[PDB]
């Protein structure tokens, strides 16, 4: 059934699963037009579909020529990302296969179970988890390989870089999504603390700094600070 | 004009003939029912005044031969019978029926009520539906489950109704998940129509059917039976033109018939707003909403 707090270890188990986020596949910018009428235009988006265990991202960017000449986009890019998400399950190996995949929002349940059909194995989960995978654009090599797409491409990553040399999944997942969550809450502030220090710099090969152990618990730090700091912001506490 | 003899009543019970129902008292001098129209199918139905459990009954087709009534101790049911020897059966009935021990089918003339609800219901497709071959008529009760209520348990005492399920291969072809999930048109006229039951009269004869059990048995796996397949059209955007007219009528007659203090538990509230409010023919079924407008607002 769906997944909350009471079953969050079984997201680090050794059953293969997949957490599927639709949110940046259809993206738009909304303007008045000459007539004083207002038009969206698309912008290139990309499914978020990320292994908790092992960090690995498949990143399909979606690219704004799938959108022509079609209508009811927000029902259709649900549709796009059961259909994109289906043949990656396909093309994977059967031992690679996911053995559940988790919706970040409910209304890709149908999709996804309707595309699946002949993967009748494959459990299609909802979550009560609110995790900030929206923010994967604030990813500034992420947000750059998908801006700079000219055709639809599926793009590899680990977002974990090389934690798992030092961390559990747990504890990595952990980090992801307070780093996630603090760039969705104040994007310019978390760039801030990540980039603050020149001398900690990004691999090539890495999405995130090089912090030792120690730098990430200031990192850390300074991470739950700024969501506690707009929190208060927000609510005048 | 036909008849179905009761051996006797030797329970006192609630005894339903299509629409119509009366009760017998515990040893009263009852012995059927006369003046039964020829040219419908007809359900004889049971409530047990001490046991109101398994509401259970007959489809029959007095044309198919001559049926009565006798109540078994052992099994505790008014079971029916066929006669084969047609003087033996014309006997008891013209005793009974001088002896005025019969009630007469209560059919007013003006009243097509019983052709409406019944017009595309054949014998034929019912035995199919509940399968016991070695009888003419077919027996149904409150708790007997559908094919499809077993696939989610003994395979002799189900309905076989025809199994409809919007997520499954069936009812999408590899290539147009969308399409066929948004615009059912083609799991209900090349699947459905064309394929299993080849006429719209088939499948109507079906939901009439499924309705009919729902309403008479309480039969929960006939009204899942019946809502699916209202669903499955007004969810195509592709219905031949005389289908969704004569839709509307077969619902008209339904809601109509339905007690009224029945309606929280055979009617699905999603199912008929869907229907009526957001599917693709939600302007097609303009009796239906008006007369479900009118008598339960409440559900929409
Ligand atoms: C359909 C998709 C290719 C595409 O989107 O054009 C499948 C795919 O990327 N398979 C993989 N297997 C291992 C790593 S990525």
């Amino acid at each position: 059934g769906a997944m909350n707090s009471s079953n969050y270890a079984e997201l680090f188990n050794n059953d293969i699963k997949l957490f599927v986020d639709d949110t940046n596949v259809y993206r738009v910018t909304v303007h008045k037009t000459f007539e004083g009428n207002v038009a969206t235009k698309a912008i290139n988006g990309c499914i978020f579909t990320l292994n908790p265990k092992t960090g690995h991202l498949f990143l399909k960017i979606i690219h704004t020529s799938v959108w022509a000449g079609q209508k009811r986009l927000s029902q259709l890019a649900k549709w796009k990302t059961a259909e994109e998400v289906s043949a990656l399950v396909r093309s994977l190996p059967k031992e690679e296969q996911p053995k559940q995949i988790i919706v970040t929002r409910k209304a890709m349940l149908d999709p996804l179970e309707v595309h699946m059909l002949d993967f009748p194995n494959i459990a299609i989960r909802p979550t009560e988890l609110r995790l900030p995978f929206s923010a994967a654009m604030s990813i500034d090599k992420l947000s750059d390989v998908v801006m700079k797409a000219t055709e639809p491409q599926m793009v590899l990553f680990n977002i974990y870089d090389d934690w798992l040399d030092r961390i559990s999944s747990y504890t990595a997942f952990s980090r992801l999504t307070l780093l996630l969550r603090a760039l969705k809450t104040n994007e310019e502030s978390a760039k801030m603390i990540l980039l603050s220090d020149p001398t900690i710099t990004i691999k090539s090969y890495h999405l995130w700094p090089s912090f030792t152990d120690e730098q990430w618990i200031t990192i850390e730090s300074q991470m739950r600070d700024l969501i506690l700091t707009e929190y208060g912001r927000k609510y005048n506490v | 004009m036909n008849t179905v003899p009761f051996t006797s009543a030797p329970i006192e019970v609630t005894i339903g003939i299509d629409q119509y129902s009366f009760n017998v008292k515990e040893n009263q001098p009852f012995h059927g029912i006369k003046d039964i129209p020829i040219g419908h199918v007809h359900v004889i139905h049971f409530q047990h005044a001490d046991n109101s459990s398994m509401r259970y009954g007959y489809w029959f087709d007095c044309r198919m031969g001559n049926f009565y009534i006798q109540y078994d101790p052992k099994d505790g049911l008014y079971k029916m019978m066929e006669e084969r020897d047609g003087a033996k059966f014309e006997n008891i009935v013209h005793n009974f029926k001088e002896r005025q021990m019969m009630v007469s089918y209560p059919k007013i003339d003006e009243d097509d009520t019983w052709y409406n609800l019944t017009e595309f219901v054949q014998m034929d497709k019912i035995r199919k539906i509940v399968r016991k071959d070695e009888n003419q008529f077919s027996y149904v009760d409150s708790s007997m489950t559908t094919v499809q209520e077993n696939e989610l348990s003994d395979p002799a005492h189900s309905l076989n109704y025809t199994v409809i399920n919007f997520k499954s291969r069936e009812a999408i072809r590899p290539g147009h998940e969308m399409e066929d999930f948004l615009d059912k048109s083609y799991y209900l006229n090349t699947v459905m129509l064309q394929g299993i039951f080849k006429n719209s009269s088939n499948y109507f004869g079906e939901l009439q059917f499924a309705f009919l059990n729902a309403m008479f048995f309480g039969n929960y796996g006939s009204s899942l039976q019946w809502h699916a397949m209202i669903e499955l059209i007004c969810s195509s955007a592709t219905v031949p033109k005389h289908m969704l007219d004569k839709l509307d009528e077969i619902l008209y007659y339904q809601i109509k018939t339905l007690p009224e203090q029945y309606s929280d538990i055979l009617l699905n509230e999603r199912v008929w707003n869907i229907c009526l409010y957001s599917s693709f023919q939600k302007n097609s079924l303009h009796n239906t909403e008006k007369i479900m407008e009118n008598k339960y607002p409440e559900l929409l």
